[PDB]
């Protein structure tokens, strides 16, 4: 069962369609937090402090946001960006919001011998300290990928909802323990 | 200290356009701009809010001239 350590999400990724054509130069010109360098890439970057997120605009009518601590918070950040775009004069809308990715991390408070983890589970766990100290572990139920380290801390990524990260942690905990 | 004060003046006049601030700084790269932001935000959340409210004139000639003068003065005195 659980050890009292609940995995905590550190990032969310989400996108939404603005539903209208936009001009990147106009956004960069009229907005304070907007960043635009067409010589490098054809998109505008947006930053706000509450939520603590980073997002982008594209002329084809697309918006992406990331950096939030929860999917509801990511939606709030996206809607704030949509409001900013609307008040800048574009006829934007908040259409087809989708959560794309969310990351989590946890710990077990005991060492994990990665040698044992690889030599019992070589079929889906890949271990290669030289380029990456941690052990890389992919899984099917749910479609998640993990990073397991010597200290016992684990990073979880690829989920759409916190339930997936929780159940992934519960699935791996008996493997981590023994 | 003066580098942080200039960085704060830049965030006042132009906002969080890290690319243009990096371009106008003599040497600082984008990743350094981001790292400075991450380190300062914790203690200077109020100051960045003041910057966002302080929509100071972003003149090219005046900003270049004061950049050069203050950089030279600091380098001399330091």
């Amino acid at each position: 069962g659980p050890s009292g350590i609940v995995p905590q999400l550190q990032n969310i990724v989400s996108t939404v369609n603005l539903g209208c054509k936009l001009d990147l130069k106009t956004i960069a010109l009229r907005a304070r937090n907007a960043e635009y360098n067409p010589k490098r890439f054809a998109a505008v970057i947006m930053r706000i402090r509450e939520p603590r997120t980073t997002a982008l605009i594209f002329s084809s009518g697309k918006m992406v946001c990331t950096g939030a601590k929860s999917e509801e918070q990511s939606r709030l950040a996206a809607r704030k960006y949509a409001r900013v775009v609307q008040k800048l004069g574009f006829p934007a809308k908040f259409l087809d919001f989708k959560i794309q990715n969310m990351v989590g991390s946890c710990d077990v408070k005991f060492p994990i011998r990665l040698e044992g983890l690889v030599l019992t589970h070589q079929q889906f766990s890949s271990y290669e300290p030289e380029l990456f100290p941690g052990l890389i572990y992919r899984m099917i139920k749910p479609r998640i990928v993990l990073l397991i380290f010597v200290s016992g801390k684990v990073v979880l990524t690829g989920a759409k909802v916190r339930a997936e990260i929780y159940e992934a942690f519960e699935n791996i905990y008996p493997i981590l323990k023994g | 200290n003066k580098e942080t004060d200039m960085f704060f003046l830049a965030i006042s006049m132009v906002g969080t356009d890290f690319s243009m601030i990096g371009q106008l700084f003599p040497h600082r790269a984008r990743i350094e701009i981001k790292n400075k932001f991450k380190r300062e935000e914790k203690t200077n959340g109020w100051r960045i809010d003041k910057a966002f409210q302080e929509k100071r004139p972003f003149d090219f000639d005046f900003f270049a001239h004061l950049l050069q003068k203050v950089l030279a003065e600091e380098e001399k005195r330091k």
